[PDB]
């Protein structure tokens, strides 16, 4: 769980 | 006002109960989680969504946006559903359903 | 979310948007697993509303979202409406949702875990940027 395949960036 | 037709984002950090007392006082109960007050709001509509926090790559369910300024003051800490006072009621729903 | 930013399309694989019979979206949501999601137990939700899992443009007709039906509506039985407190409610899907690079389960912490002040988090929604 947790970890987006497309990772976010803020 | 105005509704985005895009997901939005935006960091925050979490408050203490104490500290939030400052702002909201006896509205602020332990199942309670203070997070903002930092130029940022949640705001009508992003009600239920998360508040996560990373460690080592992955993100954890810390709050649900549940209430704070009734106008959506950025100075103002938002307040969410304290998961960690919750999760055990979601594991035993989860296990029994 | 005021003072906010776009976020990256998908980036936030456990976001849902909750949505009425009308389609008009009221509350957010989170993916815990493929049946289950989490939200707030003020968002007052009913059998007849919608879990809609993969959007990013709710304006847009061109995103492959998952538009799933809720079986059951669990209240938290602690949930006080009145002082909010205890605000959560699950939401058992139909039809289990399916898992892909735009759709995915945030993690629950444990009941002893530690978040000190200080820390920084992330929020997200399509909530008013504008009051
Ligand atoms: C039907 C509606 O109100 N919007 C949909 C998207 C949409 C937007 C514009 C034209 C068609 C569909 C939606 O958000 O409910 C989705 F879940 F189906 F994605
Ligand atoms: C919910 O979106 C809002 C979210 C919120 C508003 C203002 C400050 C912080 C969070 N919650 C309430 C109780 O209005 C929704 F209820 F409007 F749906």
């Amino acid at each position: 769980c947790g970890v987006p395949a497309i990772q976010p960036v803020l | 006002a105005n509704t985005p037709d895009r997901l939005q984002q935006a960091s925050l950090p979490l408050l203490s109960n104490t500290n939030c007392k400052k702002y909201w006082g006896t509205k602020i109960k332990d199942a309670m989680i203070c997070a903002g007050a930092s130029g940022v709001s949640s705001c009508m509509g992003d009600s239920g969504g998360p508040l996560v926090c990373k460690k080592n790559g992955a993100w954890t369910l810390v709050g649900i946006v549940s209430w704070g300024s009734s106008t959506c003051s950025t100075s103002t800490p938002g307040v969410y559903a304290r998961v960690t006072a919750l999760v055990n009621w979601v594991q035993q729903t989860l296990a029994a359903n | 979310i005021v003072n906010g930013e776009e976020a990256v399309p998908g980036s936030w694989p456990w976001q849902v948007s909750l949505q009425d019979k009308t389609g008009f979206h009221f509350c957010g949501g989170s993916l815990i697993n493929e049946n289950w999601v989490v939200t707030a137990a003020h968002c007052g939700v009913t059998t007849s509303d919608v879990v809609v899992a993969g959007e990013f443009d709710q304006g847009s007709s061109s995103e492959k979202i998952q538009k799933l039906k809720i079986a059951k509506v669990f209240k938290n039985s602690k949930y006080n409406s009145l002082t909010i407190n205890n605000d959560i409610t699950l939401l058992k899907l139909s039809t289990a949702a399916s898992f892909s690079q735009t759709v995915s389960a945030v993690c629950l912490p444990s009941a002893s875990d530690d978040f000190a002040a200080g820390t920084t988090c992330v929020t997200t929604g399509w909530g008013l940027t504008r009051y």
